[PDB]
């Protein structure tokens, strides 16, 4: 049939940040995994339902990309469970997870000489998150016992905080770009599956 | 990509009215991680380098008068002028800078709206040293008239010529905020001596009828 | 305050390669990516390239790629662009443009432009402008005042100023756009309006400047009476 956008997902010049995750349906599509496969520019590419080198001859419901940036370092907090900060306050996975999680280095791209603050993630929330809940709205956090009527003093917090993102941070500060694909392996009419 | 569509094209207001251009986008040039929207807005005066005076689609660079105010979110975006003066006639231009590639606008010509006004029309058959030369180059000289919009016919015995007939336009004139053009038939030898009279007429807001400037050869 | 100067440019045949520069001062040349913007004579911008703060990532147009190549030296704060086979739509006027980086990832939005250059694509000979009068004495009388003027014929590239009565005359003078003709070569026409009274009183000069060619050939308009 007809290719599907793979491009505008990867070649992406502005990725989400984690708090916020950008969604994307994508179907009707003859979806070569190979070319990702194939592509050495990942440092980690993980299946976890699935195999990576099968996944050219199945055919999926619909298939969703899930895009944002994280630190280097917990980028293992991608996974089925695997408990921590943004696993579960910012961007949870559910344990029956059948899907890839693809994840490379954008020092490049991500971090400026005098440090991104435009990337934010949250912490301090109330409680975790439903899997694939995507949670915009940050009020003024509590957290002792005073009442948060807008205010910030020592014990009424604000839930985002920014990351540092310098070119001179190390190997694990560095950001890295995350794009997750979920399959929906339901047994209704087939919509994206390759050749 | 993303391609921008800014409309109008020309939008005349005069001093003291407001004046509003309007941008849209093929997709939605709104960053979600922050609530800001990735769109700036550009000036140009005629034979300069751009300025800025809107970036993220809604603020304004430092060293900008008030009167000019940018809104407008998702995939639609404004300009707002409130006020005129002399130094806002200039082609506006949108910019996005989401996806690379980025891509402009067409422009917005902002004139100076007037009383309309009456074009001086003239004439010239070719000088004799130019007939000594190898080009038939005749010119009809509309100056000092608005709005914009005037048709050209010229006419050689009573014949409209298309193809050989070149015709140009001044900016907005500084003095009185009028045009002028410069239109011209440029033809070789051979038809040149083949005819007689030559005309170029003119339709106009301050026009009623057209207005005839003839001759013939020779005099 | 930043000054950024456009080297380069001015003449090419079709399918040449050419090589501008821009010199940048003011500002630390190794951090702020940098564009490049054309805009052919009278259509309005459009994007060309970009480059990235450490000279890896280059980003181009759609109906660039593969014909440009964008490079940056940081050693002498220059910004370097080849083009290679250049066809007859690449005539136009070159800006370079200093980014911001204030957007999320590394490419933004533009703020400091420099002055641009002339690139101008077309292979036929610097030809000298030949001057023709126009003077109206016998075609243009409105009675109080007449309508004269100067044409130029054949003159390549497109620098070119008219001046009339050594600058002394400054009101009046229709200053033309110029247009290439169907042949390839430009013209233009300069006219003034001049009272009756005042024809044969003061002399009339048509002058063109071109610094190419450095012509400065006059050509006086006098009336005639046919
Ligand atoms: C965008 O990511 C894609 C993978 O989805 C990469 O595709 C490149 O395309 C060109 C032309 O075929 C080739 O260099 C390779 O196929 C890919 N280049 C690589 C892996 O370095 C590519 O990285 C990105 N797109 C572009 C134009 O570079």
């Amino acid at each position: 049939t007809n290719l599907c956008p793979f491009g505008e997902v990867f070649n992406a010049t502005r990725f989400a940040s984690v708090y916020a995750w950008n969604r994307k349906r994508i179907s009707n599509c003859v979806a070569d995994y190979s070319v990702l496969y194939n592509s050495a520019s990942f440092s980690t590419f993980k299946c976890y339902g699935v195999s990576p080198t099968k996944l050219n001859d199945l055919c999926f419901t619909n298939v969703y990309a899930d895009s944002f940036v994280i630190r280097g370092d917990e980028v293992r907090q991608i996974a089925p469970g695997q408990t921590g900060k943004i696993a579960d306050y910012n961007y949870k996975l559910p344990d029956d997870f059948t899907g890839c999680v693809i994840a490379w280095n954008s020092n490049n791209l991500d971090s400026k000489v005098g440090g991104n603050y435009n990337y934010l993630y949250r912490l301090f929330r109330k409680s975790n998150l439903k899997p694939f809940e995507r949670d915009i709205s940050t009020e003024i956090y509590q957290a002792g016992s005073t009442p948060c009527n807008g205010v910030e003093g020592f014990n009424c917090y604000f839930p985002l905080q920014s990351y540092g993102f310098q070119p001179t941070n190390g190997v694990g500060y560095q950001p890295y770009r995350v794009v997750v694909l979920s399959f929906e392996l339901l047994h209704a009419p087939a919509t994206v599956c390759g050749p | 990509d993303i391609v921008m569509t800014q409309s109008p094209d020309s939008l005349a207001v005069s001093l003291g009215e407001r004046a509003t251009i309007n941008c849209k986008s093929s997709q939605s040039v709104l960053y979600r991680s922050n609530n800001k929207n990735y769109l700036a807005w550009y000036q140009q005066k005629p034979g300069q380098p751009p300025k800025l005076l809107i970036y993220w689609a809604s603020t304004r660079e430092s060293g900008v008068p008030d009167r000019f105010s940018g809104s407008g979110s998702g995939t639609d975006f404004t300009l707002t002028i409130s006020s005129l003066q002399a130094e806002d006639v200039a082609v506006y231009y949108c910019h996005q800078y989401y996806s690379t590639p980025f891509t402009f606008g067409g422009g917005t010509k902002v004139d100076i709206k007037r009383t309309v006004a009456a074009p001086s029309v003239f004439i010239f058959p070719p000088s004799d040293e130019q007939l000594k030369s190898g080009t038939a180059s005749v010119v009809c000289l509309l100056n000092n008239f608005y709005p914009r919009e005037a048709k050209v016919q010229w006419k050689v015995d009573n014949a409209l010529q298309s193809g050989n007939s070149q015709e140009s336009v001044t900016e907005q004139d500084s003095k009185d905020s009028t045009y002028s053009l410069s239109s011209t038939l440029t033809l070789s030898k051979a038809d040149y001596e083949k005819h007689k009279v030559y005309a170029c007429e003119v339709t106009h807001q301050g026009l009623s009828s057209p207005v005839t400037k003839s001759f013939n050869r020779g005099e | 305050e930043v000054q950024l100067v456009e080297s380069g440019g001015g003449v090419v045949q079709p399918g040449r390669s050419l090589r501008l520069s821009c010199a940048a001062s003011g500002f630390t040349f190794s951090s702020y990516p940098m564009h490049w913007v054309r805009q052919a004579p009278g259509k309005g911008l459009e994007w060309v390239a970009v480059i990235s703060y450490d000279g890896s990532n280059k980003y181009y147009a759609d109906s660039v790629k593969g014909r440009f190549t964008i490079s940056r030296d940081n050693s002498k704060n220059t910004l370097y662009l080849q083009m290679n086979s250049l066809r007859a739509e690449d005539t136009a006027v070159y800006y370079c443009a200093r980014d911001t980086e204030d957007c999320s990832s590394t490419t933004c939005y533009v703020d400091y432009w420099g002055q641009g250059t002339l690139v101008t694509v077309s292979s036929a000979s610097t030809k000298g402008p030949s001057v023709f009068p126009l003077a109206p004495s016998s075609k243009s009388t409105s009675g109080g005042t007449a309508a004269l003027g100067c044409l130029v014929k054949d003159y390549f590239p497109e620098p070119v100023t008219v001046s009339w009565n050594s600058g002394a005359l400054t009101s009046g003078v229709h200053t033309f756009p110029a247009v290439l003709q169907s042949s390839g070569l430009y013209s233009l026409s300069s006219v003034v309006t001049v009272p009756s009274s005042s024809l044969g009183t003061q002399t009339y000069i048509c002058n063109v400047n071109h610094k190419p060619s450095n012509t400065k050939v006059d050509k006086k308009v006098e009336p005639k009476s046919c």
